[PDB]
């Protein structure tokens, strides 16, 4: 039933921002947490209760943590809209960032502030009867994101045990870049991600601003149009929990059905209808022509292309006005694709969802209003393609030692380039082993 | 006869369809250059497609709807 | 009604012709001084200069509906 | 492998989607990476009357008969 | 039958109204090249 | 979502949740169950063969 | 698809401002530089020649280059000149002297590094980079020396695109330079490797058009580059105006280079008649290629009685059919047969544009490629033989540095290009 | 059912505006795609389904996909009358053009554009439930066409395999021409309409233009006139799947009749009442007539003499008022005529298409008002002296390599010529060939 967001750093309180409004929106909670006498959503429903809880006079309060070293944003969350729906305890932030050094964030910055956070989740954790799970949103890019990131998921995986943690990461772009030392921070990241992640989703920024411009007809995007995004996705996933629905979900069971082997947790996502008005209307949106949409490399959120490689595992989730023939007729055609492959251990491929509750529209010029959505997690090897690209760029910046007395000065030692390079050149061998067809038996 | 009328007692009375301005339910306007005032604007500027896209469904050019000199049709 | 007006034809005027070949009635050789001036030097060392004006439109779109005006309008402990 | 169907980097070209099949190529025929942009080069020192032009000695282009593509990373369609 | 005679009737009377119209049509291009002719030959006239 | 049927005052016309799900289709599906019953025990073959 | 103009000499200068009035008033652009147009055609191509600066306005994407700015001077204070971007004018100190090694070595070195930032700075703006346009004579100084100059850069720098030249080429009856053999043999030389297409204009052509043809009292400059002005923005109108069949500028040279060397074209443009003799005949198609072929409207000294049409290429402007110009253009071909390269099959290409020039109904530009053409670079190597035995001007260009060797290449160049259109003219199937 | 149309470049595209005007205007669609909400004829028939699709919010969008390298002439589509009816992803457009070089259409330009073309196809493939064939219209004259048509055709051949491609070609006339460099890329065209086309339908301006001076009483043609009689011809090749009749005929039919070996597959086009309103009161229009028209050589859309040579097979198109005995008594008049000769190997010479519904009228066209049409397509021996005119001027421009630097600097090698005018020098002895009377009994 209940599930705790916990958001780090500069992305991931800009995109917690979006989530809420649209959260907010999607249920009806007045931004001072309270409800309109005029809806008919009824004093006794129970559907908000994954994400709000009452204090007994009926405002609503939200199950989340604002992490942040720098001031600046949650000072602006602070002064913003949402002012009175948040506890002043839940904002919690720090002096002075990481500088763009994992070793800062780690070592010297996040210790500090770390059993701040930890007493907070505490008290967060003890108001749930039925806790499913950690979602986490922040950047690999930054200093403070991986550092305090890498951090709190060793503390919470020790602390809590056996509950769940699903990831959302924005992962350094193949060209784009902001930052000279992305690399770095991605590759000592992926270690800690690896170790203490159940399922862990990637994004690239370049991928949803592809999206924007080429399915949108958005010429000028902004952070917020690539946010919206993620929160309509997220709002998707968890919608299985919320509302009814023919063939419901749990959130154990896209672990049990994704997940093949313990370290083969790293996911590729997507969305189907996105699409502006003007195009939505031009085009018929039935459940096949949406199906086929979520497979085309086009349509996704991380710059990878699932043809140089082979599936494993899929999960579909539908929402919305969706009968079973469509879904089964759906599945089936894919299955027929020749540029489809599905690794040969694994026959029946598939999971699937289906649930009544459309998607919410946000007002604004960033989606369509649709009667019906489907988003997928799919596991494959292609993404062995995605960290090839950040070796490079780490190996060309290694040989020369570019930048590293800032870290071994933050108190790292030089050993931790080369293990780490090693770990992420294992999880390649690993992509590399369980691609490789079974010809034992010759 | 049309062409030359000469001094014949019999000429063929104008059909209504043919005007200088080029459209028959506005009147002459000063254009906004000066150079422009002998000009035929509404005939000069329209392409060829566009020009059978718009009067392709009407049996005469005068049924049609006015260009607007616009870059979508009014 | 639709042809041209005679008050563009009863008059004497160059400006309604556009430029070609043999409209030289307004150009050089026939002005009344033909100096040579040094505008470049004294545009390179700051001391006159061109600036024309230019144009802005302050219309406001019509036809929009409810929800636009509305989206345009969102954009003390006493009990 | 380069990156599919994508939108940045390759400004100037002729392509309007960059290599949306996903194959190892260049995104457009025209350089879209090139030795020197905007900055230039050094001209003033680089002209001299002992090394003047030769008979025959012209840059050579497509339009001279020489096949500059093949010079390049781009795969031509077989 | 009756239905299609009616229709190819209007439709030649039709053709021979836009027929007149092309004829119509050609002077007011003269006429366009004449007012420019006159204005010039005034202009020169001036000048000498 | 507004509603397929015009006339409808409730603001959130898809809000299909398990709450609103029991406490809405509760009563209509035992009404229409209900009517079936009762409707269905005064059988006449009479008018079923005018029908026919 | 954007075009980078470059103007460079007297001339040059000159005929460019007549082409920017020509250009401003065709896409309905104020002298204030206030968009003013009555049609969104107009606008709708506006990107090809003009960059848009901030409410309405827009600047013309020029470079204008000179050693003294006495004409560039003259231009700003002109009745168009407001529209130009002050940055873009670049003037030296002292004169080119009419002295190619001058131009060439001496202040062209000083100056060429602030041209190429420009025309670099201007190139990298555009979405996708059409080839560059310059004017300049080949008899003068620094026309001929910078021009060639900064066309060799350009094609180190963009060997991908297209090279285009406007070239002012020596009267064959009066010089208005003595030493026009050298710079116009250096200058042949240096087009014939580097250039992809070049055009070339007489100027007792344009006299005897104005003085015969047009029968005008006084002519001056202005209605030269007028002419210039308006072939020039004919051979483009395709590029920025809708059409039955549209054209390209590398279309136009594939179709008109049958080998590289052989890149030289004549000129004409066919609506010229009198303003007593207008009443007298009305425009249409026959007429137009009538007028086409006619000799009062080519802008050549050159016959082509005297040599044989390898292709040509026809552009016209104005609502009219396809079919007309096809059997214009073969009866053309069929009736004059001799005149015609028999070993290709169709010699002329075609095109068509909706938009004539304004107050025109419509109009035609011609391009020809012929073997006549051999008779002017001849007499050119004739004239330079002349001073150059004799050592007649020569101490000038020496003591600017160039060696004496240049000359033997350059005259030796050119002589192969006379041999190799002789050989294509005699050439037969057998 | 279902057909999907493929424009490329300037003919394909203009002869694709009067086409989908005379379709919207044969089923009653608005150039916005609404059907009039007012014209309640009763039945609400499924006629449309062969060219449109309907959007769901019940507006039609037609089957097609406009191609061009150049923007020019898409953007005239799209700010043109019929904005709204077409889906903007289906007119595609380059920057640059192909610059009459085959090579650098197939090697250098139309490499970079035929995903998207590819993608386009793909996404109307999946909207189908009996696709039975494509229909291509292009120029082999011009560069684009020439190279961007083989290449796509390549690669729909080895995508879809089985599935028939039909092609209306724009072929160079015998004396009129319009560039230099005509030869080279009908030469190397060829083969790729030999080895990747099921059925190949020539064209020449000339003879249409002929056609429309003769017939109809204009002077000065333009191509809307061309293309107007195009879309009456494909109307009334396609009216046999759309509305009621006697004697239907399926594609499949089509392909069977009249191709009689896998190379023999390039036909000849002609359509009857070509007619103006002054003319149609002098006449009756019986049946008898229009058949006896088909056959005259003054009645040809290409410019051969099927005199010179002998009909293989023969498919006749009847739409409007005609019954079958009529057609039965006009084809035993037919086989009667001394110049009418048939190959002796194909005795039963004729294949018939009998349709209720007779041609449109469209407001601005020049055809007058008929009640009855028909259409012929037919494979005859003929074609060789074609062929012949272009070998002669390749052979002339050839032999003094007068432009080949062009394809040489744009990717090809100079042996390419000589093999394509080897493989149509093949073709041209076959049609020789097969025209040879069986003399071995004797
Ligand atoms: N999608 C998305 N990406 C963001 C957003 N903000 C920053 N990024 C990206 O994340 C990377 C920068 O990471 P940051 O979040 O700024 O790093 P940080 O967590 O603030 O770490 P410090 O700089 O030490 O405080 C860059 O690749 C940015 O493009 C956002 O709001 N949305
Ligand atoms: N019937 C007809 N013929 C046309 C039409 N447009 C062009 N043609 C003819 O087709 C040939 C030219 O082919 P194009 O379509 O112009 O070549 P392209 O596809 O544009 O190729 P590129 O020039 O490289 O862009 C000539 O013979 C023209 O006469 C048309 O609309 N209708
Ligand atoms: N048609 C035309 N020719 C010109 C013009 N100005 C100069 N010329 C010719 O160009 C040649 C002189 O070259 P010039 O421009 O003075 O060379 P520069 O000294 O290097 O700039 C002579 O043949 C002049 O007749 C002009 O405005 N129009
Ligand atoms: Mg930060
Ligand atoms: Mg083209």
């Amino acid at each position: 039933r209940e599930a705790i967001c916990i958001h780090i750093g500069q992305a991931g309180c800009q995109v917690g921002n979006a989530c809420w409004e649209l959260f907010c929106l999607e249920h009806g909670i007045q931004p001072d947490g309270a409800m309109p006498s005029d809806k008919t959503i009824g004093v006794e429903d129970d559907a908000f209760n994954t994400f709000f809880s009452e204090t007994g006079a009926g405002k609503h309060v939200p199950r989340a943590v604002f992490l942040d070293l720098e001031p600046t944003v949650v000072d602006e969350v602070r002064t913003g809209t949402y002012r009175q729906l948040f506890h002043p305890e839940q904002l919690i932030s720090g002096k002075e960032d990481a500088a763009n050094n994992y070793a800062r964030g780690h070592y010297t910055i996040g210790k500090e502030i770390v059993d701040l956070c930890l007493d907070r989740i505490r008290k967060l954790a003890d108001n749930c009867t039925g806790l499913q799970g950690f979602l986490v949103y922040h950047a690999v890019g930054g200093g403070t994101g991986s550092g305090l990131g890498a951090l709190l998921l060793e503390r919470l995986s020790v602390d809590y045990g056996k509950k769940s943690k699903l990831g959302y990461t924005v992962y350094p772009s193949p060209q784009v870049s902001t930052a000279v030392v992305e690399p770095y921070n991605s590759v000592l990241s992926t270690h800690s991600l690896l170790e203490h992640t159940d399922v862990a989703a990637m994004l690239d920024n370049e991928a949803i601003y592809d999206l924007t411009r080429r399915n949108l007809d958005i010429e000028r995007p902004t952070y917020t149009n690539l946010n919206r995004l993620i929160g309509q996705v997220v709002s998707s996933l968890t919608a299985s929990l919320r509302f009814d629905g023919a063939l419901n979900v749990d959130l154990t069971e896209f672990q049990t059905n994704l997940v093949p082997y313990p370290r083969i947790h790293f996911v590729l996502t997507s969305y189907a209808p996105v699409i502006s008005a003007e195009k939505a209307y031009h085009e018929q949106l039935s459940v096949s022509e949406i199906s086929n949409a979520v497979f085309e490399p086009a349509s996704m959120m991380t710059k990878c292309d699932p043809r140089h490689g082979k599936y494993m595992a899929c999960c579909l989730m539908y929402r919305g006005d969706v009968v079973p023939k469509d879904v089964n007729a759906a599945v089936a055609t894919i299955k027929t694709k020749r540029t489809i492959q599905f690794v040969d251990w694994s026959p029946t491929g598939f999971k699937c969802g289906i649930n009544y509750q459309p998607p919410t529209v946000v007002p604004g010029g960033d989606l369509a209003k649709v009667q019906r959505a489907v988003c997928m997690i799919a596991n494959s090897t292609a993404i062995a393609e995605v960290f090839a690209r950040i070796d490079h760029k780490f190996d060309l910046m290694y040989s020369k030692r570019a930048f590293v007395h800032w870290y071994v000065g933050e108190g790292m030692e030089e050993g931790e380039f080369s293990e780490a390079r090693e770990d992420l050149a294992a999880l390649e061998k690993d992509y590399e082993e369980v691609g490789a067809e079974s010809a034992d038996m010759d | 006869r049309i062409a030359h009328p000469g001094n014949h007692t019999d000429r063929i009375p104008p059909t209504g369809g043919s005007e200088y301005n080029g459209t028959v339910t506005e009147p002459w306007c000063a254009p906004a250059a000066v150079d422009n005032t002998y000009l035929r604007l509404p005939l000069i500027y329209e392409s060829t497609t566009h020009y059978q896209q718009r009067t392709g469904r009407y049996y005469t050019e005068d049924q049609a709807p006015p260009h607007g000199m616009s870059l979508p049709p009014k | 009604e639709h042809d041209v007006p005679v008050k563009y034809i009863r008059t004497l005027d160059a400006r309604l012709l556009p430029p070609r070949v043999g409209h030289n009635w307004l150009d050089a050789a026939f002005r009344s001084v033909q100096g040579k001036p040094q505008q470049l030097e004294e545009e390179f060392r700051g001391k006159r200069a061109f600036m024309p004006p230019g144009v802005y439109d302050h219309t406001p779109p019509e036809g929009l509906g409810l929800t636009a005006r509305q989206l345009m309008q969102a954009l003390d402990g006493r009990p | 492998a380069p990156p599919t169907a994508s939108t940045f980097g390759f400004h100037g070209t002729s392509a309007v989607v960059a290599n949306v099949g996903g194959e190892n190529t260049e995104p457009s025929v025209h350089p879209a990476k090139k030795p020197t942009g905007t900055f230039g080069r050094e001209a003033s020192s680089s002209v001299n009357p002992s090394k003047f032009l030769k008979k025959n000695e012209g840059v050579g282009t497509a339009s001279r008969g020489v096949p500059i593509v093949d010079a390049t990373k781009f795969v031509k369609a077989e | 039958k009756r239905k299609f005679l009616e229709d190819r009737a209007r439709q030649r009377d039709l053709l021979r109204r836009r027929r007149f119209m092309e004829v119509e049509e050609e002077r007011r291009w003269a006429q366009q090249d004449n007012l420019q002719l006159r204005m010039a030959n005034a202009l020169e006239r001036q000048k000498e | 979502v507004t509603a397929l049927d015009q006339e409808s005052v409730g603001m959130p016309a898809v809000y299909k949740s398990r709450y609103n799900l029991v406490e809405k289709e509760g009563p209509v599906r035992r009404e229409r169950t209900t009517l079936m019953l009762e409707r269905g025990k005064t059988v006449d073959k009479k008018q079923l063969r005018d029908t026919l | 698809r954007e075009i980078v103009c470059v103007q460079a000499g007297q001339c040059g200068n000159q005929i460019g401002s007549k082409f920017w009035e020509v250009i401003s008033d065709e896409h309905g652009v104020d002298p204030t530089g206030t968009y003013q147009g009555d049609s969104d055609l107009q606008l709708e191509r506006i990107n090809v020649y003009f960059d848009e600066a901030t409410g309405g306005r827009y600047v013309p994407r020029s470079v204008l280059i000179d050693l003294e700015p006495g004409t560039m001077d003259s231009v700003r204070a002109g009745p168009y000149g407001q529209i130009f971007r002050p940055d873009n004018f670049i003037f030296g100190q002292s004169g080119a002297g009419n002295n190619w090694a001058k131009g060439h070595y001496t202040e062209g070195a000083e100056l060429i590094d602030s041209v190429l930032d420009v025309c670099c700075k201007e190139a990298e703006s555009c979405d996708c980079l059409q080839g560059f346009q310059i004017c300049h004579s080949l008899g003068g100084g620094t026309g001929s020396g910078m021009g060639t100059l900064l066309i060799s850069k350009l094609r180190e720098q963009y060997p991908d695109r297209i090279m285009m030249t406007f070239s002012i080429i020596p009267s064959p009856k009066v010089s208005d330079t003595v030493v026009e053999p050298y710079n116009t043999t250096l200058s042949v030389h240096q087009l014939v490797e580097n250039s992809d297409e070049s055009m070339c204009i007489d100027n007792e052509a344009l006299y005897d058009i104005c003085f015969r043809t047009l029968k005008l009292t006084t002519p001056t400059f202005g209605d030269l580059n007028h002419l210039v002005s308006a072939v020039v923005s004919g051979v483009t109108c395709c590029l920025r105006f809708p059409g039955q069949l549209n054209s390209d500028l590398r279309k136009l040279a594939v179709n008109l280079v049958p080998f590289p060397r052989l890149h030289f074209f004549m000129m004409g443009f066919a609506p010229l008649t009198s303003r007593g003799s207008q009443q007298y005949r009305g425009l249409s198609v026959p007429e137009l290629t009538q007028q086409m072929f006619d000799a009062k409207n080519m802008m050549q000294a050159a016959d082509p009685r005297h040599g044989r049409y390898l292709t040509a290429s026809a552009l016209f402007r104005g609502r009219m059919s396809t079919k007309e110009v096809d059997e214009q253009m073969l009866n053309v071909q069929n009736k004059n047969s001799s005149y015609f390269i028999e070993w290709i099959p169709n010699n002329i290409k075609s095109s068509v544009c909706d938009i004539p020039p304004k107050g025109l109904k419509m109009a035609v530009t011609f391009i020809g490629n012929n073997t006549c053409i051999q008779e002017m670079f001849r007499r050119v190597g004739e004239q330079f033989t002349l001073m150059f035995r004799r050592k007649a001007f020569l101490h000038w260009y020496t003591g600017e540095g160039m060696d004496e060797m240049e000359f033997t290449e350059a005259e030796s160049n050119m002589n192969d290009l006379v041999s190799e259109y002789q050989q294509y003219q005699d050439a037969t199937i057998e």
